[PDB]
């Protein structure tokens, strides 16, 4: 797995090169709002608990069929997976986070989930709702307009980590429709 | 309508593109050549001169807040048309019926 | 690049006939008001700029494709409208001389919506700005010769959308 | 002999001519936007769509696109249980002001095709107005929610059409609500009960 | 601006940007904080470099706002006043900008074209913005009103 | 056709509907009963177009312009006098190439 | 024809057609009829004209038909009268539109190069079509041949 | 300078092609078209090819394909390859 | 003239004048007994023509004449009327010589330049030519007023 | 735009080594028919004219593509063509004497097909005159002379279809 | 063409709105990298014919697209390349004073990789060139000014791509 320091080493790797100083502006920037990152992963691993009953119970009110019997909600059994894989991608959306690049993402999380919901018969325009409603949080979080709880933060801009954790819920979203 | 109250939107977007400017000239002085008190040669203008009054007066006196406003005339011409003949066409259909 | 005149000979002798009496009512039709399309053509020669002026102010000018934003919004912009809208003002006059819309294709239409789209120029707000200087062109000319002005116009306004 | 031969005449050539069909400036044959698709018989929905929504003259300009159109399939899937609640409301006729949003968020400024985005993860924002992430890794290009099923298709204006599989909501939309009933307060004396007094306030009354 | 076009300048001659080039742009971008302030002045003074330009160009004018005038009643004056406030603004795009690059290609390009075609007098638009430089210029000092001034006379120059 | 007056003004009646409410009387009703219809025909009885309307363009006539090469396009009378015959024919040719007789 | 020419003629100038111009499409087609019921006269005598063209043609030029000349034969003198019908059939063309370019577009542009690629003699030619003009004055009255007179040797100084 | 210094009918300089091209402009076409010449059989000059492809700019685009009409051309297919739409600044 | 520029058009295509171009110079001379008619209607009533010519013309644009108009006082008023006395001239002119040739390259080639370089209103004059057209017509017969009108709107399109 | 030598000459050079047994073979073959090339390209500047006036008269001179409606009715139309057909017996001789095709897809062939599309001209009587044309050509130069010159003609005839 | 300038006033304009906080926010950002954007175009048109001299045998200069059959072989293909790589080392340039990369893609990018193609121009070997142009271009402006002059190398090859 990658982060954001050693996805351009790969690329520098790609054409021979020495990380020289066109690149490390790039990286320099990086950890000059390392402290905004860092910032921005606490919103979302604070409330993580519950923005993983927050969003699939979200998925229940819309898609009621779930819990219908015959359904994939409705044996209890099936119900207790389907908060845990709410939030190992949300495990894996807060390390892409973390890492600045989304090679954790696709190398494991996103690692044969198309036909592995599949092979359960998971509905997967449901698993999209249900990742979608923790993309509609976490700008919420990092942006710090969740419209319940304000956490206390240093003020100043953050809208480009908010487009980050934006960039890898749809990276999770196209790889399992 | 909905493409007449496109229509209404335009023109609630024309006024507000100039109200910065409607209001900032209401209490300029503009005080013309001719045309107000008879002293003065105006010509023609005394009052407007041989046809130039138009079908109706207000084709007749440009503004943008006018020009999109007389546009009316031309949509909702089209809706009236299609709809009133809304009345008389649940006519037929609608005293066909006592009848069979 | 063909007038009435030249349709009838050109049809005409592509085969190599000579004009029967079938088709001299074509030439008939336009050879009488010939005294209509010159009369036509000399108001309008007279009142064009007058004719844009109405056009543009009865049409896109209250718009908004002339706020910021718009498709007409800067002087340049503004002032390519009036250029343009007077080639259609212009060539209709053509082709209602000539008696045959084979000069605007040939030298308006073609390439012309191809155009429109590179500049982003939009199609829908031109059509209405040349329906309107229609309107005001039967004002002009009258009922019937605006009724052979303004044949040539829509006739932009169709191969131009 | 070398394998990568090249143009060109008179002596220092390889036998094979200018352009590799004595063409230098090749004129192009690929169409516009909207009948590139309207040809490929699967962007139908799209095509109608832009045509009624007024988008279709955005999108016919000569700026380099990245068109990510959907199939008729991808709009087809748009009967999930969650998507229709967020977008069932724009099949209403008054509705077309989120319909040119949410149609304009397919519109990239730019010319990303997929060879592009060799393990690349860059955004960037519609002719909409708010930011979209492509992330092209693992040979697999992502578009917001896209999954992208076609790489490329050449069109006019240096333009590029990608084929997604569903829709792209944009990120700050929220459904227009249904049109309901203009309600009154019956009674005006339930209000004034219904709004507290100052003596209220400063807890010197129940 | 003067970054763009000392730019196309010597991208035409097919060679780099010469030290009379490059000290200028050197040399505009440390004026940069000081057209910030001077463009800050004319942004929020809108409302009386307007309205006052207005007041003088009807004093002068009188026939333009009078009956027959184009910039006659309530709604041709507010757009008589609208246009002052474009090229309000496009002064201070090039004061920023450091030319009239973007007053050139925006509102003054076929300026006359559509003036003409406007049946407004070219003439009377003209003192309409000679009036709004006085009072621009009587808002800063000296050394600013050499700059503020500087731009609405070439507005002037183009417009006739 | 309209050969229907064996069936009037009265078809869709359906008299036979029957609502018990319990054990008490049937309550019969002629509701008509409309089908899930659209009348599937096109130009009916009024125009419903207000403006919005330049849709008119002509056929494609090939390569050459629009509004013919003539030739291609109706004559009818006098061929001539001598006239000799082609004895070649080389196919029959299209819309002619931009330039007409008149060039 | 005559308007085309004065459409063409005013539009690579960018203007309407002026006063004069305006008259000479006015006159033309006040005069519209008599051209027509002009040639409804020719083309009742096409079969009149051309048996009289090959008359004296040939009785000035037996070059031509004798064993050895190009017009020796009989399929070589076959559309020899074809000729004569075409030419005939374009001043048709040329006294309805009321100028040359039906004369001149078809028939007179290029018309030595195709002569000379087939053997037939320019000067031939040139005396065939003055042959024809001989023979277009016998079965037409006076008043209307000068009408058709100015059309015919147009084409023999076409062809020079 | 520009094309629309104001003129136009009436003016001293002749009527002529006004272009709404900016100063200096940078944008250009990428045009397709067929332009027979319509005059060598009585010039006789030695032929060129009329079917070409160019780059034409926008300031001369409007002249160009004016022209490309008046001689009887057909225009085949046209593109702005270079510049932007709706730009304000910036066609310099 | 007609007879100027019908040979100019013909001088530069290599070419002599074709029937179209020689049966107007002949179809012109014989309307010249009718042109000198309708030119001397107008010459001897300039008097009124232009008197009542700049009649309607204040009533129609008093702003002109108004204080601060250009044609302000007994001076300018006497120059205002001095141009009418020019246009209606150079329409004589063009009536005899069958097109606007002499009205093009006298007072209508660069008008637009001396007008705006003297601060005159170009669509006032425009007006003022309006005015005495319609007072010319008034002069005359159908036929001729579709003449002599016919050359005052060319001079009101050129001028504008 | 290459002869047989500057075909060789660029093969030997594109690899790098020198003029090899394999390279001069080829050009010792080609100076072998230097003299019947000249002979060849000789006749044809005379005949030129006769030429084309034979195949014309042999191929296309009678079909309906001569008579009215026809792609070759008008004097100007006809004109064209003997100019047109004169390129290619033109261009062919050049090619008979560089020894090399290159140079007609270099001037002849590229945009040609392309060009007769656009003006509607017939490639299937357009081919048949150059077959014709071909055809004369054996005629004067002889049978392999006729041989080289004709194999370059269907080298434009096969291009240009 | 626009620069940072540009591009913010248009952004601005194209809005119809004055130029707020967040519109001069980015110009004052663009200012203050001014300083470094001069020195950085200063150093690399002193140094233009060295860093190409570095960039190519750094990277294609003794590989086989050098040798007979390679892309470069004859010299004029060779001169080709030094020309064609100042055209990148300057056009970069302009790019890093302009703080944007409009004028790349509006006079390099164009119909760049759509040329290559016709002539057979390896883009493989392209961008290394440039990847190897860009560093040794960050060897003489610095880090931070080879990171603003690097943003647009890569712009090239990514669009040339
Ligand atoms: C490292 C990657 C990784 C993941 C992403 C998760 C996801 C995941 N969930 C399940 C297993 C399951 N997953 C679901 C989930 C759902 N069904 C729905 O309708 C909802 C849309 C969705 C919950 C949000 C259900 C219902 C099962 C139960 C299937 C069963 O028990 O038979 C399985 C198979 C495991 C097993 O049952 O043995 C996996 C791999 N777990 C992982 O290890
Ligand atoms: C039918 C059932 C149903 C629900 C249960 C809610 C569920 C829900 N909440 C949000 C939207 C959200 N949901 C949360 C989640 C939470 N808020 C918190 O403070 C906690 C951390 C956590 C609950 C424990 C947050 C933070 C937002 C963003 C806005 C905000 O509430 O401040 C969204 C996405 C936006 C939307 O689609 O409306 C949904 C579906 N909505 C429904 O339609
Ligand atoms: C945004 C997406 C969207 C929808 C989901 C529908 C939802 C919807 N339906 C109705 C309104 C209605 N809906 C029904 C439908 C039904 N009633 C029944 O008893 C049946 C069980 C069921 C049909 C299967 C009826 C009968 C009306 C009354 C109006 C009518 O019949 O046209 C109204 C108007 C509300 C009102 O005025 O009362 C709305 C918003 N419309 C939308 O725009
Ligand atoms: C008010 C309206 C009204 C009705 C809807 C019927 C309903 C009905 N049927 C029967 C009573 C009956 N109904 C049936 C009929 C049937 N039984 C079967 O097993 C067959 C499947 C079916 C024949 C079709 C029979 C066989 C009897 C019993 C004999 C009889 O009473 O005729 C009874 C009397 C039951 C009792 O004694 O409690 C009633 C109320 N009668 C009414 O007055
Ligand atoms: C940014 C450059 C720029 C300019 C300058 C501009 C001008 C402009 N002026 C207009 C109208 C107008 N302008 C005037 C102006 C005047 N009347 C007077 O007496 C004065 C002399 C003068 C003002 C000082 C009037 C009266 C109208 C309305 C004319 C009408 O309604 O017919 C209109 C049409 C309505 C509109 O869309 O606003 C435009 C587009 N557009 C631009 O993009
Ligand atoms: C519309 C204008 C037009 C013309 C005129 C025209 C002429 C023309 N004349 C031809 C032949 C010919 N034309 C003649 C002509 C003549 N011999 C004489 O003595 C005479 C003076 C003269 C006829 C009046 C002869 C002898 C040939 C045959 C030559 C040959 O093939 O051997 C041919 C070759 C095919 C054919 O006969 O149709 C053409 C195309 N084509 C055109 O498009
Ligand atoms: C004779 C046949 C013919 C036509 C019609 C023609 C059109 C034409 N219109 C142009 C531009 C233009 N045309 C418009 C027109 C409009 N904006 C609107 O909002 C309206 C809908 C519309 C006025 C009716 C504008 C604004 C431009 C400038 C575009 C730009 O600067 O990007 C240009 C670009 C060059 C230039 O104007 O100098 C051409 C070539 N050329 C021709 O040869
Ligand atoms: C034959 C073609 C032709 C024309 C037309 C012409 C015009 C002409 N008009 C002039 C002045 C003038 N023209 C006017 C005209 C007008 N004031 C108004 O209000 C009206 C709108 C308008 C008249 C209807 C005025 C006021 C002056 C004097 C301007 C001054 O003194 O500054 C002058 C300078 C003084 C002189 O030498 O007469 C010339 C040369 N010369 C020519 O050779
Ligand atoms: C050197 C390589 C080369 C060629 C070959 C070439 C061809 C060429 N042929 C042309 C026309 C033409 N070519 C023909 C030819 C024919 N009609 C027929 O029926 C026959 C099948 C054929 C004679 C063999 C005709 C009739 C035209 C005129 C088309 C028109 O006026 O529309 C034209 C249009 C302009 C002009 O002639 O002035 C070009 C450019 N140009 C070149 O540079």
């Amino acid at each position: 797995m990658l982060d954001a320091f050693s996805r351009v080493v790969v690329n520098s790797d790609a054409k021979a090169a020495y990380v020289g100083g066109s690149d490390l502006q790039a990286l320099k920037s990086f950890i000059a709002d390392g402290n905004k990152r860092l910032d921005a992963v606490n919103s979302i691993v604070s409330n993580a608990s519950c923005m993983v009953s927050d969003a699939v119970s979200g998925m229940i009110c819309e898609n009621p069929g779930l819990i219908s019997p015959g359904g994939n909600c409705y044996t209890n059994r099936r119900m207790a997976a389907c908060l845990r894989d709410g939030e190992i991608i949300l495990r894996y959306v807060s390390y892409a986070l973390l890492a600045g690049d989304a090679s954790v993402l696709e190398d494991r999380c996103l690692n044969g989930l198309k036909e592995t919901y599949i092979a359960l018969g998971v509905p997967t325009n449901s698993s999209i709702r249900a990742v979608s409603i923790m993309k509609a949080q976490a700008v919420a979080f990092i942006t710090n307009t969740a419209t319940e709880r304000k956490m206390s933060f240093a003020a100043g801009d953050c809208t480009s980590l908010a487009s980050e954790v934006a960039s890898y819920f749809d990276r999770v979203g196209a790889a399992i429709s | 309508q909905i493409e007449l109250d496109a229509a209404y939107t335009s023109l609630a977007s024309s006024r507000a593109f100039l109200a910065p400017f409607a209001a900032m000239a209401a209490d300029m002085d503009i005080r013309p050549l001719y045309g107000k008190n008879p002293q003065v040669f105006a010509g023609q203008f005394l009052g407007v001169g041989a046809g130039q009054w138009g079908k109706t007066g207000a084709d007749t006196v440009r503004g943008r807040s006018r020009r999109v406003a007389a546009d009316i005339g031309v949509k909702e011409f089209q809706l009236e048309r299609v709809k009133q003949l809304v009345v008389d066409l649940q006519r037929a259909l609608a005293l066909e019926d006592a009848e069979a | 690049m063909q007038d009435a005149i030249t349709s009838v000979i050109n049809a005409a002798d592509v085969q190599g006939k000579y004009l029967d009496a079938n088709s001299v009512e074509k030439l008939r039709g336009y050879f009488q008001t010939g005294e209509l399309r010159v009369r036509a053509a000399a108001t309008i020669a007279a009142n064009a700029a007058t004719i844009i002026k109405e056009a543009v102010a009865k049409s896109l000018l209250y718009s908004d494709i002339t706020r910021p934003g718009g498709n007409m919004y800067t002087t340049r912009r503004y002032a390519a409208c009036i250029r343009d809208l007077d080639y259609y003002l212009r060539y209709a006059t053509y082709g209602m001389l000539a008696g045959d819309p084979s000069i605007l294709d040939e030298r308006v239409l073609n390439g012309l919506k191809e155009t429109y789209n590179s500049l982003g120029v939009p199609i829908g707000a031109t059509i209405q700005a040349i329906q309107a200087m229609k309107e005001v062109t039967g004002s002009l000319v009258g009922s019937d010769a605006g009724k052979e002005m303004g044949l040539y116009f829509d006739y932009i306004c169709s191969g131009l959308s | 002999r070398t394998a990568y031969p090249y143009t060109g005449s008179g002596y220092g050539s390889a036998g094979v001519p200018y352009g590799q069909d004595t063409y230098g400036y090749k004129a192009t044959t690929a169409k516009s936007i909207t009948e590139t698709a309207a040809q490929a018989g699967v962007f139908n929905t799209f095509v109608k769509l832009l045509n009624e929504s007024g988008v279709e003259k955005l999108v016919e300009q000569a700026g380099p696109y990245t068109v990510f159109a959907p199939t008729d399939d991808a709009f087809a899937a748009l009967l999930e249980p969650h998507s229709f609640n967020k977008l069932a409301t724009l099949l209403r006729p008054e509705n077309n002001d989120a319909l040119r949003k949410v149609l304009m968020h397919h519109v990239i400024p730019g010319a990303f095709t997929s060879a592009s985005l060799m393990d690349r993860a860059v955004t960037v924002k519609s002719l909409a107005g708010e930011p979209i992430s492509i992330m092209g890794l693992n040979k697999l290009v992502t578009a917001g929610t896209a999954k992208v099923v076609r790489a490329d298709v050449p069109c006019a204006n240096g333009c590029i059409i990608h084929a997604v599989s569903s829709v792209i909501i944009p990120p700050n939309y929220v459904p227009v609500p249904q049109p309901t009933k203009p309600v009154f307060p019956r009674s005006v004396i339930a209000e004034i009960a219904k709004l507290p007094t100052p003596r209220q306030a400063l807890g010197l009354d129940p | 601006s003067i970054v763009t076009k000392s730019i196309v300048n010597a991208d035409a001659e097919a060679r780099y940007l010469s030290p009379g080039e490059l000290d200028r742009i050197k040399s505009f971008v440390l004026s940069g904080q000081r057209r910030l302030r001077i463009a800050q002045t004319l942004t929020e003074n809108r409302e009386r470099i307007v309205k006052q330009g207005g007041q003088q160009l009807f004093q002068r004018r009188p026939d333009v706002v009078s009956p027959g005038g184009n910039a006659y009643g309530e709604e041709m004056t507010a757009t008589c006043l609208r246009d002052l406030d474009y090229y309000l603004r496009l002064v201070t795009y090039g004061i920023i900008a450091g030319d009239v690059t973007p007053i050139e290609e925006i509102g003054l390009v076929g300026v006359k074209e559509m003036y003409s075609a406007l049946g407004t007098p070219i003439s009377g638009v003209a003192e309409g913005i000679r009036c709004m430089k006085d009072v621009a210029c009587s808002l800063l000092s000296g050394e600013d009103a050499a700059e503020v001034g500087f731009y609405f006379d070439y507005t002037l120059a183009a417009m006739q | 056709d309209v050969v229907n007056a064996a069936y009037p003004k009265n078809i869709k009646n359906k008299a036979p509907v029957i609502s018990f409410d319990g054990k008490k009387g049937v309550k019969l009703e002629m509701v008509t009963l409309q089908t899930f219809a659209g009348d599937d025909s096109e130009d009916t009885l009024f125009d419903y177009s207000s403006g919005k309307f330049m849709p008119q363009k002509p056929a494609d006539m090939g390569i050459a312009w629009p509004s013919g090469d003539g030739r291609q396009a109706e004559m009818k009378g006098g061929k001539g006098s001598f006239n000799q015959p082609d004895l070649r024919k080389y196919g029959p040719f299209p819309d002619f190439l931009k330039r007409s007789m008149d060039l | 024809s005559l308007v085309t020419q004065v459409i063409l003629s005013a539009d690579d100038e960018l203007r309407y057609p002026t006063a004069g111009e305006l008259e000479t499409i006015s006159s033309y087609l006040k005069t519209g009829e008599y051209r027509i019921r002009l040639i409804s006269i020719l083309q009742g005598k096409e079969q009149e004209i051309i048996r009289l063209a090959s008359k004296k043609i040939f009785q000035l030029h037996p070059e031509y038909i004798a064993p050895g000349g190009n017009a020796s034969g009989a399929r070589q003198r076959a559309l020899c009268l074809r000729d004569y019908g075409w030419y005939l059939r374009l001043i048709t063309y040329a006294i309805l539109a009321g100028d040359k370019e039906p004369l001149e577009k078809i028939g007179i542009i290029g018309v030595r190069e195709m002569y000379n690629s087939l053997g037939v003699p320019i000067i031939g030619m040139i005396d065939a079509i003055k042959c024809l003009k001989e023979a277009t004055v016998e079965v037409i009255s006076q008043e209307e041949e000068d009408f058709v007179a100015p059309y015919y040797d147009y084409i023999i100084q076409g062809m020079s | 300078a520009y094309d629309m210094d104001g003129t136009g009918a009436g003016s001293l300089e002749p009527r002529g092609i006004k272009s709404s091209a900016v100063e200096k402009d940078s944008r250009c076409f990428k045009v397709t078209f067929v332009l027979p010449s319509q005059s060598r059989l009585y010039t006789f000059r030695e032929l060129q090819n009329v079917y070409t492809t160019k780059m034409v700019p926008f300031s001369s685009w409007y002249a160009e394909q004016q022209r490309i009409q008046k001689m009887g051309g057909k225009i085949l297919k046209v593109e702005l390859v270079a510049g932007g739409q709706m730009r304000s600044v910036g066609n310099q």
